């Protein structure tokens, strides 16, 4: 039932044609202009060469509405938990000194802990000084000293990417369809565009977007679904706010490698003379994230998850304006066939009358050969022009129409002859 | 890491019509293999390409892999100017010719495989076009172009060069360009498939995809130079008959070792499987993608 | 020696299923080691504040 939504004509300026061996094939490379759908409708492009057979048409089928966030600044964040790792050592034995616990470099590895290697992970070296004598285990009066290798580890399951949104993109997934037959799905945000097979398009006039977004935060789970946070972004890790341990990927917080970034001083030790506790205060992202996951409710959007590609995104409840650039970066295409004749058929007529979605219709045609089917009213007000394959194939498109209760006979024509159709349907009232 | 890149799996044999003197010294391929045609591949600063992609195949052992099909005549003469197929396709090319040698081979438009040779003791010039006169010749040939060579028999005959904004580029000339065009000489992607032509690209978008195939596991004979060994006589996973054979981590995670039975001790190919490519926007296999510096005819009115 | 944070610290044990008793705490938003996974707290409770001076 639903079909075509904008028709508009193609300048022969940009259109040129060439006849090779009883097969004249066209050739577009120019830049045209046509206006966006609505959600859940098309939008055709009749075209007409240098000969009254070749007729080529450019649907673009419109899915739905999304509304993207823009990334800039992105990280890699989960929850960490040390392990303690204490070795004391009495004094005047090896490296027992008064001066090697004091003046400790946090990044040499001391002998009582060189077994393990140059590891890759997130680690540090810290020498506590402890308490000598008989009373804890020494033969000197002299103070020993604790040997600590404390290093970082993960012990979730799972790991969180932490974004920003600097600017909202109105995209727009789009089914493009091809000239020969062909079907490719892309997408247009903002002014973004992608290239296909006869060149390329890009969004145009925009008007759908949301001023002030740097004061929220996003989080992405790799299966999972995303969240929200009410607070700004991370630049520079501190101690008492999210965002202290970081890393770029999330083999680095799974492994906890040593290619992340951290605030300093964050293992907080309590030395007991033997024993060792070392332990972080970090703030758990799982909480937050458990705790504003979406659906959430912000000002007057409905801040949800993506269905095609990967990217948090938003529904809005307003108007659709948007208009679509059309390029075309020097392709050739051909019509073997011709003009031949046909049976067609009505099927529905849904839509709207004096709004900008119209009136879609709905058409069965029924041809043996490859062709165009063209149709017409009695005043010459309105044309109706679709493809006609071989079989039974349903097409349709925008209809304009300035009463409730539609009925007009048209006259449709596969090659040259005309032949009486009528059509009817009940439209509602909308803009 | 394990510079294992030398051993050739499967047969790996690198011989043409024409260079009978390194017969004895051509098949097949191993770790003590001396031939000019092989020698340069492995060479810095030259072919990139076939470093970047040292366990594949290459254009001789694709051949005598019944892959690559020969031309006729496979082996052409640069001596009488007195006309041979072979000179249409190579003067629209720009290829340099190293200095002491007599072949130059490379990949034709047709899918077979075309080639030159010069008449003793003449060998050719700086861009291989005709022969000039002549320190020690060498006993092989010269890859003129930068391909490869791999275990394909993907179907694809019925196509043709979809390159829009360009006139005629390579040798598959699409449209005439008598107005405004610009040409120079610079590189463009192609692919050949299975008994199909020359099918130039615009970008290049390829993928290994690793496997555990007996082609992506090198193997050379254990003693107490080391000589390659049939990497295909080995058992299967959870057996210890036939051919005994040892490996490192991979051989002895996907087969198996037998340590002291062993009497050839196999490896993992550094980068080796199955290569696709994106042709027309749908996954293929192709046989062998190179560059080749040719005449590429651009569009401007 | 002075206070710079007031750290809500709960002193929890941990029973196990066979039998055993390991006594813990946890602090704000820290974590432990145990014989059978992680213990962790989500949210902490009160906050003495303002303790420079003293």
């Amino acid at each position: 039932d639903p079909g075509c939504s904008e028709l508009i004509q193609a300048s022969s300026r940009i259109t040129t044609c060439s006849t090779e061996g009883v097969n004249t094939k066209c050739r577009l490379s120019g830049t045209a202009l046509i206006r966006a759908g609505s959600v859940g409708a098309e939008a055709c492009l009749m075209l007409k060469g240098v000969k009254e057979d070749q007729t080529k048409f450019l649907k673009i089928k419109t899915v739905s509405s999304e509304l993207s966030c823009r990334e800039g600044q992105s990280y890699w964040t989960g929850s960490f938990s040390p392990k303690c790792l204490s070795s004391r050592r009495c004094h005047l034995v090896g490296e027992c000194h008064v001066n090697r616990c004091l003046s400790w470099r946090d990044n040499e590895t001391s002998a009582e802990f060189s077994f393990v290697g140059e590891s890759t992970t997130m680690r540090e070296n810290k020498c506590f000084e402890q308490c000598g004598g008989w009373g804890c285990g020494c033969f000197n009066v002299n103070p020993s000293c604790l040997f600590v290798h404390t290093y970082l580890q993960s012990v979730r399951k799972e790991a969180l990417r932490v974004f920003n949104c600097i600017d909202w993109v109105h995209k727009l997934t789009l089914e493009i369809t091809d000239f020969d037959g062909s079907v490719s799905t892309i997408d247009l945000g903002a002014s973004s565009s992608r290239f296909t097979n006869w060149g390329s398009v890009s969004l145009s006039l925009d008007a759908e977007g949301i001023s002030g977004s740097n004061s929220f935060s996003f989080i992405e789970s790799p299966g999972k679904g995303y969240a929200i946070v009410d607070e700004p972004f991370s630049e520079i890790p501190r101690q008492g706010f999210l965002g202290e341990i970081r890393c770029n990927s999330e083999s680095s917080v799974l492994s906890a490698h040593e290619s992340c970034l951290r605030a300093p001083n964050l293992i907080s030790y309590k030395p007991m003379i033997d024993q060792l506790e070392c332990t972080t205060n970090l703030i758990d992202p799982f909480v937050v994230f458990e705790r504003g996951s979406l659906p959430q409710t912000r000002n007057d959007k409905t801040f949800a998850a993506s269905k095609g590609n990967r990217g948090v995104q938003a529904f809005s409840k307003g108007s659709v304006q948007a208009d679509l650039t059309l390029m075309f970066d020097n392709f050739e295409v051909d019509f073997v066939g011709a003009a031949v004749s046909c049976d067609a058929a009505f099927l529905n007529l849904t839509g709207c009358y004096s709004c900008n979605a119209g009136a879609r219709v709905c058409l069965s045609i029924t041809s043996t050969g490859t062709g165009s089917l063209s149709a017409h009213n009695k005043d010459g007000s309105l044309h109706i022009v679709l493809p006609s394959e071989n079989g039974t194939k349903d097409q349709c498109q925008i209809l304009h129409f300035t009463v409730p209760e539609v009925e007009e006979e048209f006259m449709y024509s596969c090659d040259g002859d005309e032949r009486p159709l009528l059509v009817k349907g009940t439209l509602i009232a909308i803009d | 890491e394990d510079p294992h890149l030398r051993n050739r799996p499967g047969k790996g044999h690198n011989y043409i019509d024409g260079m009978t003197q390194e017969d004895a010294t051509c098949k097949p391929v191993t770790y003590a293999g001396a031939c000019s045609s092989f020698d340069v591949l492995l060479e810095k600063g030259k072919f990139p390409l076939f470093q970047s992609y040292a366990h594949h195949r290459t254009l001789l052992e694709a051949v005598h892999d019944t892959i690559i099909a020969k031309a006729d005549p496979p082996s052409c003469d640069l001596q009488s100017a007195h006309g041979n197929p072979c000179m249409k396709e190579k003067l629209v090319m720009k290829t340099h010719c190293p200095n002491d040698y007599q072949s130059a081979h490379y990949l034709n438009n047709d899918g077979k495989m075309a080639s030159v040779k010069c008449p003793p003791k003449y060998e050719l010039t700086e861009d291989c076009n005709f022969c000039r006169q002549m320190a020690s010749l060498k006993k092989g040939s010269y890859p003129l172009q930068d391909l490869f060579c791999q275990s394909s028999e993907d179907d694809g005959s019925k196509l043709k060069t979809k390159m829009k904004g360009v006139c005629e580029v390579g040798v598959q000339a699409l449209k005439k360009c008598d107005g405004q065009l610009s040409t120079a000489h610079e590189v463009v992607p192609f692919a050949v498939f299975k008994n199909s032509k020359k099918v130039y690209l615009d970008k290049l978008d390829l993928k290994t995809e690793e496997n555990l195939l007996p082609d992506s596991f090198v193997c050379f004979e254990h003693k107490g130079e080391l000589k390659s060994f049939d990497i295909s006589q080995c058992p299967k996973i959870g057996g210890h008959g036939s051919k005994k054979c040892t490996g490192d981590a991979a051989f002895c995670s996907a087969y198996e070792c037998t340590a002291q039975y062993a009497n050839a001790y196999c490896s993992h190919a550094n980068g080796s499987g199955i290569v696709q490519i994106q042709v027309s926007g749908v996954w293929k296999k192709p046989l062998c993608v190179g560059y080749e510096r040719v005449v590429v005819k651009r569009e401007l009115s």
